[PDB]
């Protein structure tokens, strides 16, 4: 898993 | 010694780079060779990112923005020397380097001393204090006490 804001 | 010439000769490298790039683009071999591995005389900034258009990691590009400001006052500043460099991992060209360092998100400021571990303040914290180029120049003064005086156009 890998996530950023927009 | 064998070594200290090693040394040398990798610092030259790095100075080469210099003169084709403000900013180093790292893969997991570069990062290991140039960051992890023994020698070391230099500090080194890395900003972690991930600016794939498909990813619309909104922070991850106004950082990069900042720290290409930095590293372009560096480039310009009379305190330019070989005892600091400026490098980035993207999360697509890293994933093996974020693993490592058990990052899950992006972007993360981090100095990597010559000698040693970074430190618990060798993290930058850009929750607390945004990521203008400004204060990461105050943290890189902080941690390396080499100090960068941000210029902008």
């Amino acid at each position: 898993k890998f996530h950023c804001a927009n | 010694s064998k070594k200290e010439n090693l040394l040398a000769e990798k610092v030259e490298q790095l100075m080469e780079w210099s003169s084709r790039r403000s900013i180093f683009r790292m893969n997991g071999d570069k990062f290991r060779k140039f960051i992890k591995a023994p020698p070391r005389n230099y500090s080194m900034i890395v900003m972690f990112t991930a600016l794939q258009p498909q990813r619309q990691c909104s922070v991850s590009r106004q950082a990069n923005e900042e720290y290409q400001i930095l590293a372009n006052s560096w480039r310009y500043s009379s305190a330019f020397s070989n005892k600091l460099f400026f490098s980035m991992v993207d999360y697509d060209e890293g994933t093996d380097v974020f693993q490592q360092l058990n990052m899950n998100s992006a972007p993360t400021f981090m100095h990597f001393p010559p000698k040693g571990r970074p430190k618990r303040a060798d993290t930058f914290d850009l929750q607390r204090i945004g990521f203008a180029a400004e204060q990461l120049a105050k943290w890189i003064a902080d941690r390396t006490d080499v100090h960068i005086r941000v210029f902008r156009l």
